[PDB]
């Protein structure tokens, strides 16, 4: 029963003492807890995916289940056994011992888009760092999250863990979140999701890093083959209604390859659009000026009629033209997080580059950007483009997602999530998180 | 104080001083520096007792916290007391000295690139009647030997033959017949422990299915007694994630395998299946170092194995082949002998099924055909039907080989599609259309009028299989196979969801979704044609 | 004021390492020597092929000027050190910031 | 084996199926990694060798399976520039290899 700062502070003391004597453990024994927790989280992806389907409300099941697959297995393979207990390195010649140590109490903020994977992610890496973690589930998606909290803690307990290391909120509320987020005992906070969220996170006077993204642009020149990119970004666009981090937001097309690409979409389930239906969808796109919260993960037919127009059913994504203007006020300029896309009509390579740079800055976070082009006739173009663009990460002739044929496309890459920064401000190139961000240092000189 | 002034304390003991120290540091709010003056090699407990409590940036023992003593510097390698900042004030904020990566922004650019496809085989195989003596003749000084087998077959006058031939030059051996229809997580460790007590240097795999692969597993467990096992499974789940290394064998034992059942290509594949003991969790193992270096395919074995277990194995191999050819992983390499086995089986199945052992022709022929099928899908992975039939066999204890044989029909009707671009991925890249491939099979058997369209050839194909499998006396609806169907409907729901992700994944050219599986399952159970 | 000289050359030199541009907020106590160093190091750099300036620094530094540039949009980062009160206003910027400071430095002596 | 002479390596092992009796004993202290360059020779997989004498060029054919290299790599990068019709020469050699192999009395089902 997690509702009031009475019991909230009580459980704070509880998990907080539990961390106190937890942090005293030897590496070769926390390892077993690690393996078992990874395993026991690993098999039962289908349940929490299913009851995430019921609780959150939208989306596609297997995308969810195999993100659990990929996430768990990536986490374990990601950090098999990296020395995190006691001495790190020694210099007997100068008697300088470098050791490390856990940090403390941390809160975790869970967005509705990935209520499950994020929670297990944070908790698992926390038990790596010999930490204690507090969760702020969204009132949308909390029951499945709390179920995961149960399950993973149960695995851990059946490995020798202290009686709890998890805390999480029942009926989460804003004032409770601010209270613990401004709680003294907490050592850190990990937030992700809405831009508005991480800004209050930074407004804490406390260490904080937020995993977010901006509008993700791709540009296509004349020398690329159309159907290739067309393909890749249909797969990414359709991924669970395009709710993943660092996904398509802007399509930039150079001049004379333009209408043919357009009919190529028209040759497929994408519905081009150039009429008052622009406004007809832009109403619900940005109702309050703050990204209306039920276009999320919704099917193309649903968002078409629920924008007010009837569409052929099997259609997948709607395509917007009213984008010759480049500024914030365009709703297509902001991210969409739904199976919708707006394109541009670029003039040349450099026109597209300029529009791209202007487009990224709107996101405020340099996360991801995409080039579709011929590849060994144009290297000048490659890194001309690379020179101007300041996202976190540049991909050429590649979708910005995970899972193609077989292993993964691309098969070695961090997820579009897990990329945070200690600043929002501008050009803040995201960096993926690692345990040294979660661990404190020592050198002793002799 | 920042001035030539100092105040001191009157401490009581070591721990009193430690407590005062920690309380004293927190006032600064930044853990920067702290100093211990003490005896140094009589007290290490004290050293790092003190080190444990103190959280400054940096601990110095019996040293001033400055720069410049005699000569070089005291201490002569250390960052200055300045240059130590932090991104937070708050508390316990351990300062870190500054570096240019704090002043520099990153880029990785990932490249677009191509892949690796594969074809690898065990090195050494034999094949005839009376292979055994002439096969094992070349077994000179390999000294220790271990038997892996089943108590039924060991019970028969079969193991006696091989241990006698082992005495022929005389080997210290021990029979192990303690595996039932499955790898268990229970025999595997007793067998591993027993043999690692024995330290054999040659391992003899005997039989069909479970006996061999479990051996492999516990075989490798002999090679590394140290590691645990999940990560053997959890680390290596399927193909093409060659990330990163091996469990390191070729070590102190070799593998000599003898198949007995005509229809499994397991004795060549680097595959293994093990079942958990709580609830029977499936663990599939797949990586090429699992391939035995030694394979022998004799016939002497099955003249007496009865109908229609013959049919069961043959139909399993049949499924293996047809799925392998149409698999997206299908290189040109598997096409040759896959086509070969398919062509050559169509004559010798009816004969061997009707005739045997009166016909010691067809029996070894289909034996070799099954071995060739195992060669085939050793590189091209299985189809969705295969693991799905794994499942149907799993809940209802149905044998492998016929469970899938009840499915194949609707399965290709699922593939019977012109161009549904609903869930297909990268269709026009390497796999133009399965229908054409099937028609190539059809006319390649000559199962088609010279003047035909594709679908004509296709219906001829699966009609062929229809009354072909009629010929071998099998039920045509799973209800006719003897299954209570109320619970079928009750539990097909989750059956289908695990049927989706059961490693199928899967060179299946088209996505299934949960819905279509359910349609297929109900249609097959009722013998209904899955058609849309 | 405690180390008006070493810190300036430190920051400027590592900046030209990072191919950066650096702005200085000298203390009204100790600014003339700092600005002299600014001259001298820039002069060395210019007599090496540098762009006409890479240094900026304040004459008669004042608090409002410091807050204006410290809250200036164009600046990418700030490097503060010294008084505890100083770096706290530094952190109170909504911008990336790291402050070099220290606390009370304790030493303990046992009987042995 | 630096020790043995060489005839009996040839004289002892002339072709297949006289598995009489033993090996020169390798797998020892070196491994074999082979790179073909010519499209048309299957030599880099075969356990075959041909050596020519120095008086009159006596042919010595060597054939036994331990000659097979354990490592074979077939890249293409090599021959985009190798000219016609040496292309044809290699291809026709392979063509001959195949048609003879199929009709050979030694042809098992395996090679077919």
């Amino acid at each position: 029963p997690v509702t009031n700062l009475a019991e909230l502070d009580a459980l704070v003391a509880r998990v907080k003492a539990a961390q106190a004597e937890f942090a005293t453990f030897s590496q070769e024994q926390v390892d077993k807890i690690f393996r078992a927790a990874s395993l026991a989280a690993n098999q039962a992806r289908i349940p929490l995916a299913q009851m995430a389907v019921e609780e959150s409300g939208m989306g596609i099941v297997e995308d969810k289940v195999i993100k659990n697959h990929f996430a768990s297995e990536f986490i374990y393979n990601k950090y098999k056994d990296e020395k995190t207990c006691g001495i790190l390195e020694e210099d007997d010649n100068l008697g300088t011992m470098t050791i490390a140590e856990p940090v403390g109490i941390i809160c975790g903020i869970v967005p509705t888009t990935n209520p499950t994977s994020t929670a297990i992610f944070k908790s698992l890496i926390s038990l790596k760092t010999r930490n204690g973690i507090i969760f702020s589930p969204h009132p949308r998606a909390k029951n499945s999250t709390n179920a995961a909290a149960k399950l993973v803690l149960d695995a851990a307990i059946a490995a020798g863990a202290p009686k709890d290391i998890i805390g999480w909120i029942d009926q989460p509320s804003v004032e409770l979140s601010n209270a613990l987020m401004k709680h003294d005992g907490i050592a850190l906070i990990l937030a992700t999701g809405g831009p508005g969220m991480v800004k209050a996170a930074y407004s804490s006077g406390k260490p904080a890093i937020g995993v977010g993204a901006g509008n993700v642009p791709v540009v296509i020149d004349e020398t690329a083959d159309i159907k290739r990119a067309v393909a890749s970004i249909l797969m990414s666009k359709t991924f669970d209604n395009g709710v993943v981090c660092a996904s398509e937001q802007a399509a930039i097309v150079v001049s004379e390859v333009y209408d043919e690409v357009k009919e190529r979409f028209a040759t497929h389930k994408a519905h081009v659009l150039s009429k008052a239906d622009a406004d007809k969808v832009r109403k619900v796109l940005l109702i309050d000026g703050a990204l209306n919260a039920k276009i999320v993960g919704q099917p193309a037919a649903a968002i078409a009629e629920m924008a007010g127009v009837k569409v052929p059913a099997d259609t997948k994504v709607l395509v917007g033209e009213g984008l010759g203007k480049v500024s914030y006020d365009d709703e297509f300029a902001h991210e969409k997080l739904s199976p919708t896309l707006g394109l541009f009509r670029a003039d040349n390579f450099e026109d597209a580059v300029a529009q791209a740079v202007t487009m990224v800055e709107i996101g405020g976070i340099g996360h991801t950007s995409g080039l579709y082009t011929n590849q060994d006739v144009n290297a000048d173009r490659i890194r001309y483009f690379g020179d101007k663009l300041k996202t976190a990460r540049i991909l050429v002739n590649i979708p910005t997602t995970h899972g193609g044929i077989g292993d993964l496309y691309n098969f070695n890459v961090a997820p579009s999530l897990t990329l945070g920064c200690g600043s929002w401000g501008g050009n803040s190139i995201s960096e993926n998180v690692g345990p040294k961000h979660l661990i404190n240092k020592k050198t002793v000189a002799k | 104080k920042l001035s030539p002034t100092l105040g001191l304390f009157r401490a009581d003991n070591f721990e009193d001083a430690v407590a005062q120290a920690v309380t004293m540091v927190e006032i600064g709010g930044i853990g920067h520096t702290s100093g211990l003056y003490t005896n140094q090699d009589v007290n290490a407990d004290r050293i790092r007792y003190f080190g444990d409590k103190l959280k400054t940036a940096r601990i110095l023992v019996n040293i001033p916290t400055t720069h410049g003593g005699i000569g070089d510097l005291y201490n002569f390698n250390v960052a200055p007391s300045l240059t130590l900042g932090c991104g937070s004030w708050g508390g316990n904020s351990i300062s870190e000295n500054v570096g240019p990566k704090h002043l520099i922004n990153k880029k990785t650019v990932a490249k677009r690139a191509e892949n690796m496809l594969w074809h690898k085989l065990p090195k050494s195989i034999y094949f005839r009647r009376g292979s055994l003596p002439i096969a094992l003749s070349d077994l000179e000084g390999k000294k220790r030997a271990f038997l892996v087998t089943d108590r039924f077959l060991f019970n028969n006058g079969y193991a006696d033959d091989v241990v006698a031939l082992l005495k022929a030059q005389g080997m210290e051996v021990q029979t192990f017949f303690e595996v039932e229809a499955d790898p268990t997580l229970s025999v595997v460790e007793k067998g591993a422990a027993a043999m690692q007590s024995f330290q054999p240097d040659v391992i003899l795999a005997l039989g069909g299915g479970s006996p061999m692969d479990a051996a492999k597993i516990m075989w490798v467990m002999y090679e590394h007694p140290d590691t645990h096992f999940e990560e053997l499974a959890m680390r290596f789940m399927d193909i093409r994630k060659r990330i990163y290394k091996f469990p390191k064998m070729g070590k102190k034992a070799e593998l000599v395998c003898i198949t007995t059942t005509s229809g499994t290509g397991s004795e060549v594949t680097p595959f293994a299946v093990v079942t958990d003991d709580k609830t029977g969790a499936k663990y599939p193992l797949a990586d090429y170092e699992l391939t035995p270096q030694m394979a022998i395919v004799d016939a002497n074995l099955v003249m007496n194995m009865p109908k229609s277990l013959t049919a069961f194995g043959g139909y399993d191999a049949v499924t293996h082949a047809l799925e392998a050819y149409v698999s997206v992983l299908a290189n040109e390499y598997s096409d040759g002998q896959a086509l070969q086995a398919l062509k050559m089986l169509k004559e010798y199945l009816p004969s061997s099924y009707a005739n045997g052992a009166k016909d010691p022709i067809a029996r070894e022929k289909v034996h070799n055909a099954a071995t060739i099928a195992g060669i085939a899908f050793a590189n091209a992975f299985l189809g969705v039907c295969h693991s799905m039939a794994h499942k149907i066999g799993a809940e209802f204890h149905l044998p492998h080989g016929l469970a899938n044989a009840l499915l194949i029909a609707n399965v290709v009707r699922y593939n019977a599609n012109d161009n549904p671009t609903k869930q297909t991925a990268f269709s026009q890249y390497d796999r133009p259309q399965a229908r054409r491939r099937y028609a190539e099979v059809a006319d390649h058997l000559g199962l088609s009028q010279p003047g035909d369209r594709t679908a004509q050839k296709i219906e001829r194909l699966l009609t062929w299989l229809d009354e072909l499998k009629v010929n071998l006396d099998i039920p045509k609806s799973i209800q006719a196979a003897g299954v209570a169907e109320a619970d079928f409907l009750a539990k097909v729901d989750e059956l289908a969801v695990e049927a989706f992700d059961d490693q199928c994944t899967g060179a299946n050219p088209r996505y299934p979704l949960i819905a279509e599986l359910k349609e297929v399952l109900l249609a097959s159970y009722y013998g209904k044609p899955f058609v849309e």
